[PDB]
RNA sequence: AGAACUGGCGAUGCGGGAUGAACCGAACGUAGAGUUAAGGUGCCGGAAUACACGCUCAUCAGACACCACAAAAGGUGUUAGUUCAUCUAGACAGCCGGACGGUGGCCAUGGAAGUCGGAAUCCGCUAAGGAGUGUGUAACAACUCACCGGCCGAAUGAACUA
RNA sequence: GCAGUCAAGCGUUCAUAGCGACAUUGCUUUUUGAUUCUUCGAUGUCGGCUCUUCCUAUCAUACCGAAGCAGAAUUCGGUAA
């Protein structure tokens, strides 16, 4: 319902101070047992998904209002169905991980691979963009 | 509630041209021409620019507005019937008696002849309409293909051809002899 | 020859600034402009220069004329009288062949019997030129 | 008939030990002066204890419209007695003056719901000041900008029983 | 079948209800003129094919008191309504991408794993996914929705009243 | 007498394929009553024979739909005199 949208609006906000890195992932064709082992292999990470126009507004789609600073740039970088991830151990590890990460999927025998596009650091307050396939 | 005006939009691609005097519709294009008589539906057609044509009903009731959408759907089948063209493929399920289906001609009348249906000596004749070409499936077993420009010429001739083979005084769960429409597709 | 030959079927349509002619009632043949539409059947009309008072009327009692001009919706009478003169619709009314026909049957009502006799003598002299101009081609 | 909105003021009775009864006024839509005095004691009996013999009418005043030529959107609340038990109704009318909208409401209830004059109680008629809160739809479709619509298929009222033109429409 | 009060008919014509002892109007000398009652004004049939706002389309319409028949119950036919909810931080419909793990919980056993049968009934991960709606395989496999997202661009859904 | 609607038990499972108890609303005058209206200075007051026409609430024939309808044989229903 709508109260799920007002819920997920909040835990996007309060995730910003607890974890220093903000990672957003483009993932179109995934499986739920594929997702749950992305979850359970990252116990330090807190992974919360949701609808885009909620996740845009929870990051703030305008440049005027925001929870922490330099926050609006990273929200515009995402186009498709996204799921956020919050870890703090290393910047080198996670971008190594989902390049190394691969499974198989449907043709619709064909490989499956989730990929990242935008990175952020809270205490540094700077927005990074990359393209790894 | 007496809607003040409603309207729809008819998309016209590049290859085809339409010509509309009062409610007579002529659609000309690559595969051929089709016509339709719409004197009864009480609408107003209007060109804006060479690809889009707005239909319109001013001050109409709900029975009048509901028939404004079906003017869209009847002219749009005239458009796809001339660019793409309509093509049905029917298959005929037989249990013990194979069915011999051919096309015979009696004074140019193009009759489809269903023989030996369920072991009957009766010879049935279903006339081919104007603007529908029936051919039999090369190198695929048990298939009859109806193709033409108009939907109402093709689909009625597909519906005529199944009801001539209807089973009487028998149970239908055991007896499945008959001709059926596999699917309704396009030419190109 | 690769165009859509769809006919126009042009119509007079009620709108703000559509000038009308009132056929029956107290007005009886005076111009007026539609100020504001109310619903399917009732409109709010006024003509200041003609002299019809501002009032709300049904569209049974009026007939639409093909002349128009621009007028903002909800305009008052003093606003209309300036737009009325600036478009010069009163001059543009008399240019039509339909305003001539009204004055034509009007003038035939007010003929003196001696004036009606002069129409006879002149229509005799007119046809004698016509019958010679005809039957030479 | 053509209704006229009136203001009727009532004062029970100046009696001994109670001078100055309080006062009461109402706004009454009626055809003439004689009905609206009698229609005043209809409602005002239901609200507290007076009668026509126990009461008297102070003054009646005809309320003309504050702005006739301005076109208004009107919301009306209606309590009418159907064949079953009575119930509320809210309708919206786009018309010219206050007393002309009640004219087109009694036609509207009689046509659609078959309610006579004696069943309907006009609760309150109020002017909707700003638009875009017009709740109903049939009032709302006339509020779009630059509204234009034709009148197709017009008839012509012929005075003679015969006409030689083979007449055509618009 | 038998009483109460009042008006009638019998004892009474005249206009109206096509027709009718009792209903509506009105009670009578003989004539002219004017105006009305009840009832009427497409035509028979004297009189507006008047004006105005709407509703209704019946493969048995409906048409004016007494009066010459109709009920309970039904109908996404149609026009109005009331009460609740959902939405422009994107609804309902349509397609398109997910739909999971503990755990085949157990009782049935010739064979059901959410599902031919049956007492029962939770957590984990979770945007979300029901010890689960059905198509059905002896049983598996396999599919869908309801639970969610992306394209998609304005209102919609449910229960009731007349 | 006949028809609606509510559905108890049944049709091994499962209210509504098929049967059907009673609540509740009706129609009919081919029933018995109720009335005693018109006929008591006659309306010739049972059944059968002969003969025409009409109603449909359809037993058969025609064409269809349903099932606990393999065929065959039936059962239930629709337009139909």
């Amino acid at each position: 319902g709508r109260e799920n949208k007002e819920r997920i609006f909040d835990e996007v906000r309060e995730a910003l101070d607890t974890y220093r890195y903000v990672w957003v992932l483009h993932l179109d064709d995934v499986r739920t047992p594929v997702l749950q082992e992305i979850r359970t292999s990252w116990a330090g990470s807190k992974l919360i998904m949701g609808k885009r126009k909620v996740l845009q507004k929870a990051l703030g789609e305008k440049r005027e209002e925001e929870y922490k600073e330099n926050l609006y740039q990273l929200s515009k970088l995402c186009s498709g169905v996204t799921g956020l991830l919050f870890t703090d151990e290393d910047v080198n590890t996670v971008k190594e991980y989902f390049k190394s990460y691969v499974r198989s999927d449907y043709s619709r025998a064909s490989e499956f691979k989730v990929k990242v596009s935008a990175y952020y650091d809270n205490d540094s307050s700077t927005v990074e963009s990359t393209n790894i396939n | 509630m007496k809607y003040i005006q409603t309207e729809q939009q008819i998309e016209v691609p590049e290859g085809v041209t339409v010509s509309i005097k009062s409610r007579i519709v002529k659609v000309v294009g690559p595969r051929g021409t089709l016509t339709k008589n719409l004197k009864h539906i009480d609408v107003t057609f209007t060109k804006v620019n060479n690809q889009l044509i707005k239909v319109a009903v001013h001050n109409g009731g709900r029975k009048h507005v509901a028939a404004l959408r079906t003017v869209k759907s009847l002219v749009d089948n005239m458009i796809t019937g001339v660019t793409k063209g309509y093509k049905y493929k029917m298959r005929y399920v037989y249990a013990h008696f194979p069915i011999n289906v051919n096309i015979v001609e009696k004074d140019g009348a193009k009759f489809i002849e269903v023989r030996n249906f369920l072991g009957d000596k009766k010879i049935r004749n279903v006339p081919v309409r104007d603007g529908v070409t029936i051919e039999f499936s090369t190198n695929v077993k048990d298939e009859i293909v109806l193709s033409g420009n108009s939907v109402e010429d093709v689909s009625q001739n597909a519906a005529d051809l199944q009801q001539i083979c209807r089973v009487r005084n028998k149970d239908i769960r055991k007896f499945l002899d008959g001709i059926y429409v596999s699917h309704k597709g396009f030419i190109t | 020859s690769t165009d859509s030959i769809v006919k126009a079927s042009n119509w007079r349509l009620v709108e703000v600034g559509r000038v009308v002619l009132i056929k029956k009632g107290q007005s009886a043949g005076k111009l007026a402009a539609i100020v504001e539409i109310i619903d399917q059947k009732k409109v709010l009309i006024d003509g200041p220069k003609a002299g019809v008072p501002r009032q709300a009327i049904n569209l049974g009692q009026v007939v639409l004329t093909p002349l128009t001009f621009a007028l903002p919706r909800g305009a008052r009478t003093a606003t209309v009288s300036k737009k009325w003169a600036a478009a010069a619709v009163c001059e543009k009314w008399a240019a039509s062949s339909w305003a001539k026909k009204i004055a034509q049957r009007e003038r035939r009502a007010a003929l003196t019997d001696f004036e009606r006799f002069q129409v006879m003598v002149l229509r005799k002299q007119k046809r004698y030129t016509v019958k010679k101009a005809l039957a030479k081609a | 008939a053509h209704f006229k909105e009136y203001q009727v003021i009532g004062r029970r009775l100046p009696t001994e030990s109670v001078p100055e009864p309080k006062l009461f006024r109402m706004r009454i839509f009626a055809s003439n002066e004689v009905i609206a005095k009698s229609r005043y004691w209809y409602f005002l009996q239901k609200l507290h204890k007076v009668k026509k013999a126990s009461g008297e009418i102070v003054s009646i005043n005809q309320i003309n419209e504050a702005h006739p030529t301005k076109v208004k959107n009107f919301g009306v609340w209606v309590r009418y007695d159907s064949r079953s038990g009575t119930h509320n109704m809210y309708k919206e009318i786009r018309d010219v003056s206050r007393v002309a909208a009640v004219e087109t409401l009694y036609q509207d209830m009689a046509a659609r719901h078959r309610a006579r004059f004696r069943s309907i109680h006009i609760l309150k008629v109020a002017e909707i000041e700003k638009t875009a809160d017009v709740k109903r739809q049939y009032v709302k479709q006339f509020l779009t900008k630059d509204l234009k619509f034709p009148l197709p298929h017009r008839v012509q009222k012929s005075t003679k029983t015969f006409s030689y033109k083979r007449p055509s429409t618009f």
